[PDB]
């Protein structure tokens, strides 16, 4: 490897930047102390919404993270190769901006229908 | 005299060879409900622990003295004898809350 | 990880009671018990008794326990884990059996089954 | 089901209510700039206290969360029909009010003697 | 056990400390207002510091949490039984200063090649 450091692989393939995560997840956290420390709350807001959003998907703890919501073609219909192994994070996230939505509720219910799942599992 | 924990009576060696003293008693104070420790015991001068808990080492002690403690007698082995090793050798048993009950002793010479 | 100074070589003769000094140093002198063991000339070596600067709490071999007087000081704290103590050793009805090298030993550990294992050796003091 | 939104089944039964928890999770995080900051901050507070809460409980990333805890009948002698088809969220807080700080230590120690538990099977 | 409290086995064994880490855990987290707004948030700044490593080496949601990383010598070369019934806290923080950033970084990448293994294990 490579230590190409924070952003390093921003114009590579979302193949090559997937390998370095933890650099990123690293540096992601008087009058003139009250623009400082307006920075310095919006900080932790905007770093808490990602883990909230993660809290509520079961990636809890997770830089890469599975779960069972499907793939559907109307998000985009590229193969896997012309993905991981020709696109930047940069470009998918042109791509796929208008259904990122669309999927962040997919997550939600499919960790509540897992949990749920799960729940009458561990009642017998 | 009066150790009721005997030892090997004494033992001898040559350099690059290993040496083994035993040490065992009756039911009151070994083996198998009780820990052994092993002292090097120069000529009534500085003492050393060697091994506690019948095959633990003390801080930094070489990687030669084992320990090993059957249900019924605990041995002390020496591998590769180097030559700073002409001394007395003394066992202890003993728990949690006890005292040390040591041992007859042994001398071992190195001699070659 | 220090050291455990003496006393000296003090003679006297029957009857009487001797007192012998173990200065300490280098370690935090409560967190470890004292113990105290002799080699003389009719027997080998004989644990004596140890004694925990911290709990006060004493326990010596019942071949001892009407002769021993065991006590120990209160560490001055050298820094946050330095300090100096001092534990002290006397005997009542003195003999020439007892004629032998006399030395403390501070103990192995902290906690567990091995907490009192006379580990740390001081230098060794020659009565009668 | 029925998106009844943000506190939708604050009137429902208490199982009515369980199955509606990402709605209530997703909504929960110059001189009046101060006291704006300070309803930031707060926010923020308030949040990750419910988080360290569920994290020393190993909750940490559920919305529903199994423990060892058994339940005392001390806490409420009621049965388990009359209390997920009956009561709602509103009235099971009055009823366990007091014994609300009995059952935060149990979860706490019943994690630590979890972890503990897990720390000697993983030695060997 | 004894309710030491906060910070109760300060100078005992690291054994002896082990036992009590939810209760160091729980107690973590107009002009003079902003003062105290100031150490409001710094407070929770140094707090997400320590689950945002926490999350990243796979020990989100653990007081004791065991990983891969084993054991340098260099760091230290005692013995378990002179560590866990010997020394304090204080104590073994000073001896692993140097090398306390050295075992961060392992971690870090201990758990992005685990999830990596695990994102190939459930590939099939
Ligand atoms: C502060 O720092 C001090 C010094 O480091 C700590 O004190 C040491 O604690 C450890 C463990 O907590 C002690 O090791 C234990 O030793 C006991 C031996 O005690 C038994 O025998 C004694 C003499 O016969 C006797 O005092 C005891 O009886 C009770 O009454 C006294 C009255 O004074 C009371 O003070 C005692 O506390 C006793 O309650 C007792 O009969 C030994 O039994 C222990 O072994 C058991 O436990 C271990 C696990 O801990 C286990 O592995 C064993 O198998 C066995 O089950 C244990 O070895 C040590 O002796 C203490 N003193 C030193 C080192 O000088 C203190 O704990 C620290 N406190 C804090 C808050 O940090
Ligand atoms: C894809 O999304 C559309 C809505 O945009 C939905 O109607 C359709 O059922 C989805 N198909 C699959 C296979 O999920
Ligand atoms: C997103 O929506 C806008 C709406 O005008 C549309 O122009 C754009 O093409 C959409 N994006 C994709 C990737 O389809
Ligand atoms: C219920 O709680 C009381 C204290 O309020 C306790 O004394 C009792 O042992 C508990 N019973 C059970 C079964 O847990
Ligand atoms: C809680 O304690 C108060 C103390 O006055 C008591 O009146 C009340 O009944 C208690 N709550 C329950 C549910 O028992
Ligand atoms: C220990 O760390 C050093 C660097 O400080 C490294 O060179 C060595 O390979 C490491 N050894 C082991 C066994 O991990
Ligand atoms: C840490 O580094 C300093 C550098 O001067 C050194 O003096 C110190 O001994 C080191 N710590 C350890 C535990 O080796």
């Amino acid at each position: 490897a490579v230590f190409l450091g924070f952003l390093g692989a921003a114009g590579s393939t979302m193949g090559a930047a997937s390998m370095t995560l933890t650099v990123q997840a690293r540096n992601l956290l008087t009058v003139w102390g009250i623009k400082q420390l307006q920075a310095r709350v919006l900080a932790v807001e905007r770093y808490l919404r990602d883990q909230q959003l993660l809290g509520i998907w079961g990636c809890s703890g997770k830089l890469i993270c599975c779960t069972n919501v499907p793939w559907n073609s109307s998000w985009s219909n590229r193969n896997l190769s012309e993905i991981w192994d020709n696109m930047t994070w940069l470009q998918w996230d042109k791509e796929i901006s208008n259904y990122t939505q669309i999927i962040y509720g997919l997550l939600e219910e499919s960790q509540n229908q897992q949990e749920k799942n799960e729940q009458d599992l561990l009642a017998l | 005299s009066q150790s009721v924990l005997t030892q090997s009576a004494s033992v001898s060696g040559s350099l690059g060879q290993s040496v083994t003293i035993s040490c065992t008693g009756p039911n009151s104070v070994c083996c198998s409900h009780k820990s052994i420790s092993w002292y090097q015991w120069p000529p009534g001068r500085a003492p050393t622990l060697i091994i506690y808990e019948d095959n633990e080492r003390a801080p930094g002690i070489s990687p030669r003295f084992s320990g090993y403690k059957s249900y019924w007698s605990a041995y002390l082995t020496i591998s590769d004898l180097r030559p700073e090793d002409e001394t007395t050798y003394y066992c202890c048993s003993y728990t949690h809350n006890s005292g040390c009950v040591f041992g007859t002793g042994t001398k071992v010479s190195v001699l070659g | 990880q220090g050291q455990l100074v003496q006393s000296g070589a003090t003679t006297t003769k029957p009857g009487s009671s001797v007192k012998i000094s173990c200065k300490t140093s280098g370690y935090r002198f409560n967190f470890y018990h004292i113990n105290w063991i002799r080699q003389t000339a009719g027997r080998g070596p004989e644990w004596m008794g140890w004694i925990s600067p911290y709990s006060g709490d004493k326990n010596l071999a019942p071949a001892f326990q009407d002769r021993v007087n065991m006590t120990t000081d209160t560490e001055v704290p050298v820094t946050s884990f330095t300090s100096t103590g001092a534990a002290y050793m006397e005997i009542r009805n003195l003999t020439s059996d007892d004629t032998g090298t006399y030395f403390c030993a501070k103990g192995l550990l902290r906690d567990g089954s091995s907490t009192w294992l006379p580990y740390l050796w001081g230098q060794g003091t020659l009565l009668t």
